[PDB]
């Protein structure tokens, strides 16, 4: 067959959105407290994870339909997504070769030790680089990247959210616009939206590692003062 | 509510 003009449109629209809100050059990480190697390195990854955060609400404003949900709906959708995002657009500075995250620097280079100076510990960290690595090799085309990222973030089986018919069905069309993206361009793709779809089930687990991980960096007065004000109410319980 | 996510 052959992708039609509102796939297209989407697939654009999906594209233009990241490459607005993801910036090759990260030149903004100077602007955070600098990384230092008791959390040594908890101030500067809160000012990396704020940063990200206000950058996936942007992507989240251009996905088409999104912001036609009430915003309680977006809200509860980014809330319970934000921290899944962030580990897939992630990907794109996670080096195999060097098996961490590098930014544009070695003070902007993140290993699995430098999380650790965060509060987080090898139950979290050692499961989120083999999901780094799994999703490196499989060679997503940067549309099929962002068909993902969305398709995330417009999860219906989220707590919090109330329109889950409206939800389901834009999810339903972006998958949709992926799996026709997969059979007609990539070639040797056979299997690969089960692969994706499998990601999405491994983020979970991811997710819920990092809340409860987060809930006890968080309840210390000493910890949760060095965050941001974005990350304590995107994190938090405040309902 | 939430004051910041009130920039949804
Ligand atoms: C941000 C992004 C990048 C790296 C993500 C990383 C590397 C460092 C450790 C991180 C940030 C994980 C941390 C365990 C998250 C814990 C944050 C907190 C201390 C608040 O609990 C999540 C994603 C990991 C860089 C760039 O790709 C932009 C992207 O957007």
């Amino acid at each position: 067959h052959m992708l039609s003009d509102e796939q297209m449109q989407i697939i654009n629209s999906l594209v233009e959105a990241h490459h607005k809100t993801y910036d090759d050059s990260y030149s903004d990480f100077v602007r955070f407290r600098p990384p230092v190697r008791r959390l040594s390195m908890l101030p500067h990854l809160a000012d990396l994870v704020s940063y990200s955060i206000q950058k996936v609400i942007g992507f989240a404003k251009m996905i088409p339909g999104f912001r036609d949900l009430t915003a309680e709906d977006q809200i509860a959708l980014l809330k319970s997504s934000a921290i899944e995002i962030i580990m897939l657009r992630s990907n794109q500075s996670f080096s195999l070769e060097d098996m961490s995250w590098s930014c544009g620097g070695p003070d902007f280079k993140y290993c699995i030790n430098d999380v650790t100076k965060a509060g987080h510990t090898l139950e979290l960290l050692e499961p989120l680089v083999k999901f780094q690595v799994g999703l490196k090799k499989l060679k997503l085309h940067e549309e099929e990247h962002v068909l993902l990222m969305a398709i995330c973030l417009l999860s219906p089986d989220r707590p919090g959210v109330q329109d889950h018919v409206r939800i389901e069905a834009l999810q339903d069309r972006l998958c949709d616009v992926l799996q026709a993206y997969i059979r007609i361009q990539h070639p040797g793709g056979r299997l690969l939206y089960a692969k994706m779809i499998q990601k999405l089930a491994d983020l979970r687990s991811l997710n819920e590692e990092h809340s409860k991980q987060y809930r006890s960096l968080s309840f210390q007065p000493e910890h949760s003062m060095q965050l941001t004000p974005l990350v304590l109410e995107v994190f938090g319980s405040e309902v | 509510r939430h004051k910041i996510l009130x920039x949804x």
